RNA sequence: GUAACGGGGCUAAACCAUGCACCGAAGCUGCGGCAGCGACGCUUAUGCGUUGUUGGGUAGGGGAGCGUUCUGUAAGCCUGCGAAGGUGUGCUGUGAGGCAUGCUGGAGGUAUCAGAAGUGCGAAUGCUGACAUAAGUAACGAUAAAGCGGGUGAAAAGCCC
RNA sequence: CCCGGCGAGGGGAGUGAAAAAGAACCUGAAACCGUGUACGUACAAGCAGUGGGAGCACGCUUAGGCGUGUGACUGCGUACC
């Protein structure tokens, strides 16, 4: 899997795109 | 929009307590051929209040 | 053995009527919560409700104290934006004389089912008639 | 464990509790903490001690009516049916024959039998003085017994 | 040596969960839930064992202020007059003559009124 | 006299089945067969096959007249679900089960 | 007729052929108890204490077993802290019969 | 939202002074039971009708035990007239536990006293497998669009014409 | 052999010591999900228990106020780590 999403952790859910990939 | 705490299966028999199925009951029978049918629709044989219908 | 518990099924009840004249209000209350609860009764069964029924009358002629009779004020909430209402002790008399001696028994009175069970027993009257008469209320000397 | 040793999903940011190793030995298959090693269970036990030992079990075999010295025990030829009659003559059911010289056909000819053992004087274990019913000493292995323990 | 686990930890869950019947949902089924219940009720029954001889001496005071008042005399004069006197019947029995037999009851109510006086 | 009918593996889920399994509890089979005549569910469908094949068991086997007959005992257990996989969107996957059932038809004229 | 006596620390009201479970005595199963520490004999005529014995009244009753009650389960649990003992307990009990009351 | 006696209510059911009553704890006492330490009556493989006192407890120290698998005892003892395991019931120990049987099971278990441990799980966003919950809910993947007659068939909106 | 679609699945018959061994196959635990029965529940507020406790159901002994199941009502009681 590999979709980020969050504006800066390691794994949110967020809509924006630059941290996120669990 | 998620759940805290799973719900019980008191709580999840409570909410399908609406989900029974009214049985029918209300079967008509036609005077020509004594046949079985719905109310107001047609028989397996194909006749609708005493006179013949389509086919079938 | 056991202690004695009275059964709810055999508990036998009067009837009574209090003239609520000129009494004070919590003083006569206090009364009538001890009694509709059954704490006269040798019998008393603190989960059983083996208290009378108790009938009182001319509740709209009764007395309270100092100056309560234009600054005692009764507050409830309905449960809206406002909600907050607030009536006084001789605007209740003159609006449901009735709803004083309750609001007094029932704050007396345990809370719960069976403490709502005991203030069932009490029929109040801003007259000086009533309709038990069927019942047979002795007089009490309250 | 076979298997490789990289990390299974990365440190943080994942659902799941850290990992560094599938061979984690809190993990299924490819476990063992502790894992034994192929080791030595011998105990050193002192000379005095071993001998204290001996002399108070067999001290206790003279002391309990569970020993029996005779002159000679010996067969002609090596057959475990002489033997089994011999033993059925003697009252002997659970048995441990123990001779000064070692015998051949006196080991033969008990062989095969699981109540009857047959020792040399040299060959006494305190495990066998204690398990066996009765011990038949030969003479000649009193005098060794005697010259070996003191 | 290699001990499998399985035997005794059944017996050690059965235990618990066949204390725990009667109870609840997931109280009743499942060993987590189940040994806190078991636990909670054990400290219940250990505070209601000292509970209990409250509230019946509650309960046994209430019915001799009752059946005292019944015959005129308040509960505080009424045990002062039966110290005055010498009686010592425990409040149990005084509630059980309060409601079973009211004229012995009144016999000694009499005896503590003329002890009181 | 009891005689039974199953439908085991039944392809279809049992809070499905037990819908329709509920209209004709306690029934006579005579009319619990109209009943599932006219039910617009696939349930239906798959309760009245093992209706009747409870009453031809009966008709063969031992039995008697069919006027007497009631639906005593229905029920429907869960059967061991199937496992599939559905692709999501970013990269995950779900699995499906495709649960079966077992559907239990006990008829008896007593 | 009623009586009240008093064995354990506990009074007992009772009647002409009452089983009495007590504290244990140490009485075998077969001796008839005494209890002539009585406190009230009761009828329609009714003998009170004035001191608090009955001078002339005397109970007396057969024993008829020593037994154990239910077991019961101290629990003691601290939470949060690392500490719960569990306990057992039966009481000791004897059942006597009271075969006379002498007023 | 009454909201500065907990409440009802109170002109005492408020405050001060004098008392006597009474309620009130797991405190003290009464009855029964267990255990730890120091010591007297009878007396030793010392047991106690005894009797002084003590017995909340985290980190931690000390003492005593239960259960599980495997080894000796044991080519012994139980067991197809029913073992292990599973599921109830009863009895019993202060506890870990133990004993006996109903049913299921269908072939192994193991007294006592010693020995050795992969020896006891509820937590580690533990690991594997199974099954829940949300829920019969979202969705069924381009808004290019279908309608009828006949055929086949157990059954046709979708297949063939 | 019968139901069903020359189905799947089942009911008989038969093999067997056993189908409470039918191949989704020794034993068959728990979570989870049902059917039937007894009791309770639609004016009543909260870690769901505990202490008391009526009524009901069912075994009792040949009354004895006790067992088993439910638990109206009531005092106390804000999980575990």
């Amino acid at each position: 899997t590999c979709a980020r999403c969050d504006s800066x952790s390691r794994c949110g859910a967020x809509g924006k795109x630059s941290g996120x990939a669990s | 929009a998620v759940q805290q705490n799973k719900p019980t299966r008191s709580k999840r028999g409570m909410r399908r307590s609406h989900d029974a199925l009214t049985a029918v009951t209300s079967l008509s029978v036609d005077k020509t051929s004594g046949e079985k049918h719905l109310r107001h629709h047609i028989t397996a044989d194909g006749y609708y209040r005493g006179r013949k219908v389509i086919a079938k | 053995m056991k202690t004695f518990t009275a059964k709810p099924e055999t508990v036998k009840r009067d009837w009574y009527v209090v003239d609520a004249t000129g009494k004070t209000l919590g003083r006569l209350a206090t009364e009538l919560a001890r009694r509709l609860r059954g704490k006269h009764k040798a019998e008393y069964t603190p989960h059983v409700d083996t208290g009378d029924y108790i009938i009182v009358l001319n509740a709209d002629k009764v007395a309270v104290t100092g100056n309560k009779r234009t600054d005692k004020v009764y507050y409830h909430h309905t449960g809206h934006i406002g909600g907050i209402k607030q009536a006084t002790f001789e605007e209740m008399i003159a609006r449901r004389p009735e709803r004083v001696i309750e609001i007094a028994v029932k704050g007396m009175l345990p809370k719960g089912p069976l403490g709502r069970a005991m203030f069932r027993k009490l029929k109040v009257y801003a007259g000086n008639e009533h309709n038990h008469a069927a019942q047979q209320p002795q007089v009490l000397d309250i | 464990v076979t298997g490789s040793g990289k990390k299974p999903w990365r440190q943080k940011g994942t659902g799941r509790a850290r990992s560094g190793s599938i061979k984690s030995p809190i993990w299924r298959s490819g476990g063992v903490t502790f894992a034994a090693r192929p080791q030595d269970h011998s105990q050193k036990v002192n000379k005095k001690m071993y001998r204290g030992a001996l002399k108070s079990i067999l001290s206790e075999l003279v002391r309990q009516d569970r020993l029996i010295v005779v002159e000679k025990f010996s067969v002609e030829a090596p057959k475990t049916k002489l033997l089994a009659q011999k033993l059925k003559d003697m009252a002997l059911e659970d048995v441990l024959i123990i001779t000064g010289e070692l015998d051949e056909n006196l080991f033969l000819a008990a062989r095969n039998l699981h109540k009857v053992d047959v020792r040399d004087a040299t060959g006494i274990d305190p495990v066998s003085l204690i398990a066996f019913d009765k011990v038949v000493m030969t003479a000649d292995a009193v005098k060794q017994v005697e010259e070996m323990l003191a | 040596a290699r001990v499998k686990r399985g035997v005794i930890a059944r017996a050690r869950h059965k235990k618990i969960l066949k204390q725990a019947k009667g109870y609840y949902g997931a109280r009743s089924r499942v060993y987590r839930v189940a040994f806190q219940a078991v636990i909670k009720a054990g400290q219940y029954a250990y505070r209601d064992r000292r509970q209990r001889k409250r509230q019946f001496r509650q309960l046994w005071i209430a019915r001799i202020n009752a059946a005292a008042r019944q015959n005129g005399i308040s509960y505080s004069k009424f045990i002062n007059g039966l110290k005055k006197a010498s009686v010592e019947i425990d409040r149990k029995i005084l509630a059980d003559i309060a409601v079973f037999d009211k004229v012995a009851f009144t016999a000694l109510v009499e005896k503590a009124k003329a002890a009181l006086a | 006299m009891e005689t039974i009918a199953k439908h085991r593996h039944a392809r279809s889920s049992a809070q499905k089945v037990r819908l329709v399994a509920d209209l004709i509890r306690g029934k006579k089979v005579s009319q619990a067969l109209d009943i599932l005549t006219y039910t617009n569910k696939k349930a239906a469908v798959l309760v009245k096959k093992v209706l009747e094949s409870a009453i031809a068991n009966a008709e063969h086997n031992d039995g008697a007249d069919i006027d007497d007959l009631k639906v005593t005992k229905i029920f429907v257990d869960e059967g061991p679900s199937m496992k599939r996989i559905m692709p999501r969107a970013k990269g995950r996957a779900d699995r499906i089960l495709k649960r079966t059932s077992h559907i239990t038809v006990v008829v008896s004229d007593r | 007729m009623y009586a009240v006596f008093q064995s354990g620390g506990k009074q007992h009201r009772v009647s002409e052929g009452q089983t009495v479970r007590l504290e244990k005595l140490d009485i075998a199963t077969g001796e008839t108890v005494e209890f002539a520490e009585v406190l009230m004999i009761a009828n329609g005529e009714e003998v009170k204490i004035g001191v608090p014995f009955v001078d002339g009244g005397v109970i007396k009753a057969e024993v008829v077993a020593h037994g154990r009650g239910e077991k019961v389960k101290i629990v003691k649990f601290r939470r949060r802290k690392h500490y719960r003992k569990q306990q057992g307990h039966r009481q000791w009990f004897t059942d006597v019969k009271i075969t006379g009351i002498s007023a």
